[PDB]
């Protein structure tokens, strides 16, 4: 038989993100230990201004 | 680029004969955020996939 | 004499912290990368080189 075929080839470049899966944003905290997600580069840390 | 996609409504959808990965883990994609998508579209015969 | 001691030390110590850095064959040196994209059956031998 014929079949349909895709492939999706992500680029992980050290760059300004621009497609998200739907994850919701929150609020910003200063001075509290987190986790952390910002566009993916995901850590733990004391965000401070 | 610049867009969301829930990558879930294709991962549910049953229609799909194979949906492998080879740098990412089908559930994280909702988690992760992307530079490019790159979507490659073709036909081609079963064994061939 | 003395600073060459401190610097072979202070060399030691970039060397140790670029090594974190390298692939080493895994497709990230970014531990968190890999457990943010994977799943566990597939992280664990990426985490394990």
């Amino acid at each position: 038989q014929p079949y349909r075929v895709v492939v999706l080839s992500f680029e992980l470049l050290h760059a300004p993100a621009t497609v998200c899966g739907p994850k919701k944003s929150t609020n910003l905290v200063k001075n509290k230990c987190v986790n952390f997600n910002f566009n993916g580069l995901t850590g733990t840390g004391v965000l401070t201004e | 680029s610049n867009c969301v996609a829930d990558y879930s409504v294709l991962y549910n959808s049953a229609s799909f004969s194979t949906f492998k990965c080879y740098g990412v883990s089908p559930t994280k994609l909702n988690d992760l955020c992307f530079t490019n998508v790159y979507a490659d579209s073709f036909v081609i015969r079963g064994d061939e996939v | 004499k003395l600073q060459d001691v401190v610097n072979q030390n202070a060399q030691a110590l970039n060397t140790l912290v670029k090594q974190l850095s390298s692939n080493f064959g895994a497709i990230s040196s970014v531990l968190n990368d890999i457990l943010s994209r994977l799943d566990p059956p597939e992280a664990e031998v990426q985490i394990d080189r």
